[PDB]
């Protein structure tokens, strides 16, 4: 037998990892053998048929030039991406979304930058859809380093020309306030 | 100064408010002439004040003749009385005779 | 003013200020790097506050050639022998 | 089809560059700076005074304590932990270029940092050449190196020849830099060079009160206003300046009866007024009043009167407050409050200067005091102590040595004192930030031998050490030998421990 | 003539010059 | 901390101005006992143990299982007969310098600064009628603790342009006249009757 590794939080969807480790050189042949043994509702099982996923390296699939969303917490494990510039008020549309473990990406990188008080998931969200995919820690399994999410766009659109000029104010001149809240 | 303390202390003990306790002890005390001891009656699965109880076994005597709250807090007035009588009279006239 | 037992006791009530060394440790013996742990940038505190309390102006190419306390008081006694117009005796002796 | 538009107008009002005066005048209030700081220089040349040596013969020495505190400062900067700022930071230094001003990239719909972010365009032009975590963080290694130059070497001399003579002073303060510099000042937030920038103006300070000179005190000027614009706890640079501001005053009502009031006057102002041509370089006035309008309507406000709420995060056992987050101040307060104490009874303690020591506790308090009336209210702000903390753990290693405390039961209270410090800081986690907490050995739960806490067998020998305290009171005992080997250097070996 | 007299001047000005031309920065055209 | 929580009850301003004077007191003639060998007028012997004992019960307050805000309370015998030798030891200290006064009247200043930006709410039926039990204390639209704490920055500003003035005039004394034989000690009488009366 083998017992799994199991990350994420545990009342729904996860991946259960299995390394190849512990299985021996003979082992030619995987079987699933799931069990409940419990007569409560609230707690159950569900399973999917076992695959040998066909990894790929972070700095390999999302490139060194593609647009990602980093959270604030996320920027010294991550030198190599790029982030989501922006240039005379119109940002970039981003391609991933890079975010800290569970527990912090809820508490800490959702309402500092949420879309109600200035933050960068105010446009993702209104813009993009975000579909979670599956990362795992090389050799570490069973640590959460995170997550690692895809933006799809709602509809195909393409960026604008953005017509450009410049005026000279004054120091002391200001077109109005920004709108803040309600 | 005794008889503007004393005056602000007994027009204080009338018009005032109760702290956060005062009905905590109020029923811990009029339950524990019967239950045969010093319950804990709000927590604790029934423990009694094991240690802490002698006031309890006071107030419990106290809330026998009436329960009205201008009579239970009767020994937490006259403790103020005999605090500041203390203060005035044995504490100040000792640190000196000028101050 | 050219009591040793004066300007010891002047000079001692400026290094326990500038320094903090009791002004029972300044003897006529003693070495101003050695026995006392006074450095250069303390000499020049001190060579700064005592033109400040009293009016002596200490050159720096001197200041330098002042090892021991016997030195400062022999320094000052010379510099006092040899101007006897020393107006800097007002209201601080 | 003909007729159809939609017209946007989008709000770019933070990208703005000078024109051909803004320019002309912040290239002349630098320029009319510097020339009058030289002319206030060749006014302060008068004396007589020149400069004979580059390098003080108090500097030219080597100890085994510098070796030390290279060395663990030079192996924790790149096996070491992080902040949790850094990302923030380098996000937000990475499109600063492309931007064209240092917008805070995930918050207040991309309004800049006012006034106070003239440090993180150094890091805009730093991120040029590379963003890598072991480049980033060099001004994080300067900033230590510079600071462990100055407090050993022109902070502890100036203390008295008690405190540069005594070897368990230099071994405090080293051992005591260390442990407020690991886990505040390594990451990218600038609390690193706050911690300089107060130090380097009290180094000035003390300079001019030697030479009894005013152009070592404009340049004290000019860092405390680079300093206050980098953060706004910068405060400490000022607090700095109002501690010896009274021995300045004392040269500047001195000088004057040779070139008069305004040829000192005037450059002190120049000095000191010279940070707005650095602080309004691209922004401007109304751009900031919009920024701030815009942070204390929607972000953290956090009024003067809730400054408990610093403290209160550092209590609880979390990643906030850990068991090497409270090193800073705890090593910090328990030096300071009963070496104040004993500055107050004793007046002549033979071997420690009594201006010195008072302007480092005045600095202390003051800044202790005045991290209120801050925007924010973090534990990141402790980082600032890590330089005034280091001289006064080595003048309270001084304070409270068995020459200086004579009575056996002083120095065994100040011993209970320390053990019930370290009971405190052993009292919760080991967690780091984000991914320096991958690993540590205690990362998710309080430290415990087996069943028992180690804040437990910390405050059991504190506990101890007081009933011993309380025996040696009542039976009038002074003279004990047993804690004269006990109660020897005992902050040393207490910093040693958490450093370790 | 002086080397005293003349650092008195540059020192009075070029100092307060430098910081009436510092408190005006806040307060000029921007592009 | 549960003493000085923001829109607690608590923690009331009342409760607040109990314990910031208790502490005032303990430490200040704690410092004049260190710093000045002895007060004048009131012996040392017990004078120390009277600051002895508080300063071993606030230790010894550690120890406790539950540590709410009005177990304070254990302090009220002490801080009547500390408050009243404050008040006299502080008159002497004041007396004697222009600077140590203003120090004494800022510090009571900022202590009403911090008391005032809490609530003035008692408990559940208590705060029927109350003035300001649901909100701070504002005078017409102004908070009361920001006039305070003007007045304190005030106070302290006069404090400083006298402590940097001390090497100029000298150190001059008051002349012990009756406008300031009983100038120098009102203080923390004001405060604590206004506390009293409000
Ligand atoms: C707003 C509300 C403000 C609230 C105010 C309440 C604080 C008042 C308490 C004062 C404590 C006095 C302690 C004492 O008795 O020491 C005597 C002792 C006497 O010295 P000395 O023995 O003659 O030798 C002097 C040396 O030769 C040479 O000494 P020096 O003269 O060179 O020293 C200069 C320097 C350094 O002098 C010092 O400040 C010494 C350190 C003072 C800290 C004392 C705080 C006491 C805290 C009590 C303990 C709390 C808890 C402890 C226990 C808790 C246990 C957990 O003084 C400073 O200006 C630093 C500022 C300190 C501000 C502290 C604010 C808190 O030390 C002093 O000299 C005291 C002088 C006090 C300075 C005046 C302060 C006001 C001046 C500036 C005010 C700021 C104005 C500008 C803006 C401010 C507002 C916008
Ligand atoms: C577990 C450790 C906990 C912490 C350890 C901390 C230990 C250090 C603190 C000790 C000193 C503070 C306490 C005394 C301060 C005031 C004393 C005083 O003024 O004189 C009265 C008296 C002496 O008066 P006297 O001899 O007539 O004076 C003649 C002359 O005036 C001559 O006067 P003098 O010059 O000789 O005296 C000047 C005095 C004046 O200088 C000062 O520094 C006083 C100022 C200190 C301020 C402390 C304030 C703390 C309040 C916190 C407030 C927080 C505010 C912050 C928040 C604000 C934010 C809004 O300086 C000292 O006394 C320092 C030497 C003390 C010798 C102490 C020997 C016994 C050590 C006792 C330590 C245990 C106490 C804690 C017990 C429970 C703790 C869990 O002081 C004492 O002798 C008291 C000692 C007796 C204490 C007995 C407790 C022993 C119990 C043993 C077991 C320990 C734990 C067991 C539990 C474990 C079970 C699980
Ligand atoms: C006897 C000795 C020597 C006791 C040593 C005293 C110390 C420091 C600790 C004792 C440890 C013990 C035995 C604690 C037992 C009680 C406990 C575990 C928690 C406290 C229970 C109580 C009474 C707390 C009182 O704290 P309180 O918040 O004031 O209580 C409310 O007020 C009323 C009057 O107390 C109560 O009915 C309300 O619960
Ligand atoms: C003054 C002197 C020539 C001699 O002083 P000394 O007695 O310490 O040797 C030398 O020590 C010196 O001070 N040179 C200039 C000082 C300086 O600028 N050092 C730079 C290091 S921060
Ligand atoms: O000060 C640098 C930069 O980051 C600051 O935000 C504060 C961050 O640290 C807290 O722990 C977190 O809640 C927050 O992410 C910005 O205010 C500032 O511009
Ligand atoms: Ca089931």
């Amino acid at each position: 037998r083998v017992t799994p590794y199991d990350v994420g939080p545990t009342p729904s969807w996860r991946n259960l990892r299995y390394p190849r480790s512990e299985i021996p050189d003979d082992a030619v042949a995987v079987r699933v053998v799931a069990e409940d043994l419990s007569l409560s509702q609230g707690d159950w099982i569900a399973v999917t048929p076992p695959r040998v996923p066909e990894l790929q390296s972070v700095q390999e699939y999302v490139g060194s030039d593609q647009p990602v969303l980093m959270d604030w917490a996320v920027g010294l494990a991550f030198p190599c991406q790029q982030p989501m510039l922006h240039a005379n008020g119109v940002t970039e549309v981003p391609k991933f979304r890079i975010s800290p473990d569970y527990y912090a990406k809820l508490q800490s990188t959702d309402t500092w930058q949420d879309g109600i008080n200035g933050g960068l998931l105010g446009i993702t969200d209104l813009l993009l859809r975000a579909s979670v995919m599956s990362t795992y820690l090389s050799q570490d399994w069973g640590q959460d380093w995170g997550s690692l999410r895809k933006f799809d766009t709602v509809v195909e659109a393409t960026p604008a020309e953005l017509d450009f000029g410049s005026q000279t104010h004054s120091g002391l001149y200001s077109p109005g306030p920004l709108r803040i809240r309600p | 100064t005794d008889t503007g303390v004393i005056g602000g202390l007994l027009i204080w003990h009338i018009v005032g408010a109760p702290t956060s306790d005062d009905g905590y002890n109020m029923t811990i005390a009029r339950v524990a002439s019967e239950a045969g001891y010093t319950t804990n009656y709000y927590r604790y699965f029934g423990a009694s004040e094991a240690p802490f109880d002698w006031y309890q076994s006071v107030l419990s005597h106290l809330a026998s003749i009436s329960t009205a709250g201008v009579w239970m807090r009767l020994p937490a007035t006259a403790a103020a009385i005999a605090t500041w009588l203390i203060i005035s009279r044995c504490v100040l006239p000792r640190i000196g005779r000028r101050v | 003013a050219a009591t040793q037992e004066e300007i010891i006791a002047g000079l001692a009530e400026i290094i326990e200020e500038v320094t903090g060394i009791e002004p029972s440790e300044v003897t006529p013996e003693k070495s101003f790097v050695d026995d006392l742990d006074i450095d250069s940038l303390s000499m020049v505190e001190i060579a700064v506050q005592t033109e400040d309390k009293y009016g002596v102006k200490i050159p720096d190419e001197d200041l330098a050639g002042l090892r021991t306390v016997g030195d400062v008081v022999a320094y000052i006694q010379k510099l006092e022998e040899e101007n006897p117009e020393a107006a800097a005796a007002l209201r601080e002796k | 089809p003909q007729g159809l538009s939609v017209s946007a107008e989008i709000d770019t009002r933070f990208t703005t560059h000078p024109t051909a005066l803004k320019l002309a005048a912040m290239l002349l209030a630098i320029v009319s700076t510097v020339i009058a700081l030289l002319a206030l220089w060749r006014l302060d040349r008068l004396d007589g005074r020149r400069m004979h040596r580059l390098i003080p013969t108090r500097w030219r020495t080597v100890t085994a304590v510098d070796g030390v505190v290279v060395g663990g400062m030079a192996i924790w900067y790149v096996i070491g932990a992080n902040s949790s700022d850094d990302g923030y930071i380098l996000q937000m230094a990475r499109t600063a270029e492309h931007a064209g001003y240092m917008a805070n990239y995930f918050r207040w719909f991309g309004s800049p940092e006012d006034p106070f972010g003239w440090y993180y365009n150094v890091l805009a032009l730093m991120t040029k050449v590379s963003d890598a975590s072991i480049w980033i963080r060099l001004p994080d290694l300067i900033c230590a190196l510079i600071c462990w130059l100055l407090l050993s070497r022109e902070v502890l001399p100036r203390l008295g020849p008690a405190v540069a003579g005594s070897r368990a002073a230099m071994w405090a303060a080293g051992l005591v830099l260390l442990g407020a510099w690991m886990p505040f000042n390594n990451g990218l937030r600038p609390e690193g060079q706050i911690a300089t920038g107060a130090l380097i103006t009290y180094v000035l300070i003390e300079r001019a009160v030697t030479s009894g000179r005013l152009t070592p005190a404009a340049l004290a000027i000019t860092t405390a206003a680079f300093t206050l614009g980098i953060q706004p706890t910068g405060l400490i640079a000022v607090a700095a300046l109002l501690a010896g501001g009274r021995p300045i005053l004392r040269i500047v009502m001195r000088r004057r009866r040779l070139v008069g009031t305004w040829p000192l006057i005037a450059p002190l102002l120049a000095a000191g007024t010279v940070i707005l041509a650095v602080v309004f370089a691209d922004q401007t006035i109304a751009t900031v009043l919009e920024a701030t309008r815009i942070r204390t309507a929607i972000g953290p406000s956090q009024e003067w009167w809730t400054e408990n709420l610093r403290y209160y995060y550092l209590i609880l056992p979390t990643t906030d407050g850990a068991i090497s987050r409270r090193v800073a101040f705890v090593f910090t307060a328990m030096c300071l409050f009963p070496s104040l104490f004993m500055m107050l009874r004793r007046k002549h303690i033979a071997g420690v200067a009594r201006g010195p020591a008072w302007r480092l506790m005045g600095i202390i308090f003051a800044t202790m005091f005045f991290l209120m009336f801050t925007p924010t209210k973090w534990i990141h702000h402790f980082g600032l102590f890590a330089a005034v903390g280091g001289a006064m753990a080595a003048l309270a290693t001084v304070l409270v040595s068995p020459t200086v405390l004579r009575s056996a039961r002083n120095r065994m209270a100040f011993l209970s004192l320390v053990l019930f410090v370290l009971a405190f800081c052993f009292a919760s986690t080991n967690g780091w930030w984000y991914v320096s907490n991958f690993g540590a050995p205690f990362n998710n739960s309080v430290p415990k031998v087996g069943g028992v806490q180690i804040s437990a067998i910390f405050f059991a020998l504190s506990a101890i050490a007081a009933l011993w305290a309380f025996w040696l009171h009542l039976t009038r005992r002074t003279e004990s030998r047993v804690v004269d080997r006990l109660t020897a250097a005992p902050i040393p070996v207490a910093a040693g421990f958490m450093v370790v | 003539g002086k080397d005293v007299r003349i650092a008195r001047w540059v020192a009075t000005i070029a100092g307060l010059l430098g910081f009436v031309l510092s408190v005006s920065i806040p307060l000029l055209p921007v592009t | 901390y549960f003493l000085t929580v923001e829109d607690s009850v608590d923690g009331s301003l009342t409760r607040r101005f109990a314990v910031l004077v208790l502490l005032l007191c303990l430490f200040g003639l704690i410092m004049v006992l260190l710093r000045r060998g002895r007060v004048p007028g009131a012996v040392s012997g017990p004078l120390w143990r009277l600051c002895g004992s508080t300063a071993i019960g606030l230790l010894l307050l550690i120890l406790t299982p539950t540590k709410w805000a009005i177990q304070f309370g254990a302090f009220a015998g002490l801080a009547g007969a500390l408050g009243g030798v404050t008040a006299f030891a502080f008159a002497r200290v004041g007396l004697h310098s222009r600077r140590n006064l203003a120090l004494y009247v800022t510090a009571l200043l900022f202590i009403l600064a911090w008391a005032t930006s809490g609530l003035n709410g008692w408990f559940y039926v208590g705060n029927y009628g109350v003035p300001w039990f649901d909100k701070q204390p504002v005078i017409a639209h102004y908070p009361v603790t920001t006039i305070f704490l003007v007045l304190a920055i005030v106070g302290g500003l006069l404090a400083g342009w006298l402590h940097f003035r001390m090497d100029y005039a000298g150190h001059t004394e008051v002349a012990d006249t009756g406008r300031n034989r009983a100038l120098a000690s009102t203080p923390l009488l004001i405060v604590a009757t206004i506390m009293v009366v409000l």
